[PDB]
């Protein structure tokens, strides 16, 4: 089982990224796929939801800039993030939610803005 | 908007001594509350669910409790390798979190 | 034709809401009013004082329990795991959506375990369709044959309605109205 994050990295000030979650052992089009920060020295924020019927929900603080979609045939999660803050500085983690538990992570990637 | 508190920020103790951590939440909610464990620089490792529950692979030692509007984690005996943060989860909110020390 | 449905002693399931049809009777609508007080009383595409006057081909009562908060789904063009995978309106909706707090008849110390609902399903759900089944949901190719466990779930979970919850969890009795014309 693998929940790899890749994408993250040093970003200018505004800037828009993608940010890629590859799976194995579980099928993006079937579970709840959650998007997750962690800013340094906070705790937890959840970000973004997606479930296996298409729907999509956000924070309300973070909407209408972030967008997750999927690539089903490559078994991928993406989170497309515009207009990028130093706010957005964080460590981003790829969860599976089963029920309400967030039961597998993956190891993140880190997004500097 | 349910808010969660954990108590205490932080705690210090020996090896082999009782363990014991409270999420509260500001009004109350059902049981439907989680703990997850958390080490530097590692992902967050689910440890409880349903605020009794134990996940697979977890060490039996590990015990919640609580309804209403307080919840409780308690470890009975520690261990080298038992100091990390732990955080209280309900739906989409997040505790502040909460450290241990050796 | 309407106090079986309003007054009636037991409430089915949100995944398999109850559905009732009525043609040949007479209907004074006013009665509805005598239920009160209603959380929500809500109509789309009709006026609630003229229906009196509107001699419809046939009409359809759905009834089920909800949660408060989730009472909100009820509606064309909502999301979430009631209007996905447990019932559906279309887009062109034409009827009326009546709730009321039933705290005091759904609600047991011991936590009402009767009343569940879908958590996940493969796909979305068509306007007025049905899902009963019982199967192990799957995530993995790896079978699951009625064993649960890891990827292995049976897919509904209960309410466990019980008198001390907020309102925002306590139940709700729910019954919509649709009219062909």
């Amino acid at each position: 089982v693998q929940l790899v994050e890749s994408g993250g990295g040093l970003i200018q000030p505004g800037g828009s990224l993608r940010l890629s979650c590859a799976a194995s052992e579980i099928i993006v089009s079937r579970n709840y796929m959650n998007w997750v920060r962690q800013a340094p020295g906070k705790g937890l924020e959840w970000v973004s939801v997606i479930y296996a019927g298409g729907s999509t929900f956000y924070a309300d603080s973070v909407k209408d800039r972030f967008t997750i979609s999927r690539d089903n045939s490559k078994n991928t999660l993406y989170l497309q993030m515009n207009r990028l803050r130093a706010e957005d500085t964080a460590v981003y983690y790829c969860a599976r939610s089963l029920g309400d538990r967030f039961d597998f992570w993956g190891q993140g990637t880190l997004v500097t803005v | 908007d349910i808010q969660l508190t954990q108590s205490p920020s932080s705690l210090s103790a020996s090896v082999g001594d009782r363990v014991t951590i409270t999420c509260r939440a500001s009004q109350g909610i059902p049981s439907y509350l989680a703990w997850y464990q958390q080490n530097p620089g590692r992902a967050p490792k689910l440890l409880i669910y349903a605020a009794s529950t134990l996940q697979n692979g977890v060490p039996s030692r590990f015990s919640g409790s609580g309804s209403g509007t307080d919840f409780t984690l308690t470890i009975s005996s520690l261990q080298s390798e038992d100091f990390a943060t732990y955080y209280c989860q309900h739906e989409d909110t997040f505790g502040q979190g909460t450290k241990l020390e050796i | 034709p309407f106090d079986e449905v309003f007054n009636a002693t037991r409430f089915a399931s949100v995944y398999a809401w109850n559905r009732k049809r009525i043609s040949n009777c007479v209907a004074d609508y006013s009665v509805l009013y005598n239920f009160a007080p209603f959380f929500a009383f809500k109509c789309y595409g009709v006026s609630p004082t003229k229906l009196n006057d509107l001699c419809f081909t046939n009409v359809y009562a759905d009834s089920f329990v909800i949660r408060g908060n989730e009472v909100s789904q009820i509606a064309p063009g909502q999301t979430g795991n009631i209007a996905d995978y447990n019932y559906k309106l279309p887009d062109d909706f034409t009827g009326c959506v009546i709730a009321w707090n039933s705290n005091k008849l759904d609600s047991k110390v011991g936590g009402n375990y009767n009343y569940l609902y879908r958590l996940f399903r493969k796909s979305n759900l068509k306007p007025f369709e049905r899902d009963i089944s019982t199967e192990i949901y799957q995530a993995g190719n790896k079978p699951c044959n009625g064993v649960a466990g890891f990827n292995c779930y049976f897919p509904l979970r209960s309410y466990g309605f019980r008198p001390t919850y907020g309102v925002g969890h306590q139940p709700y009795r729910v019954v919509v109205l649709s009219f062909e014309l």
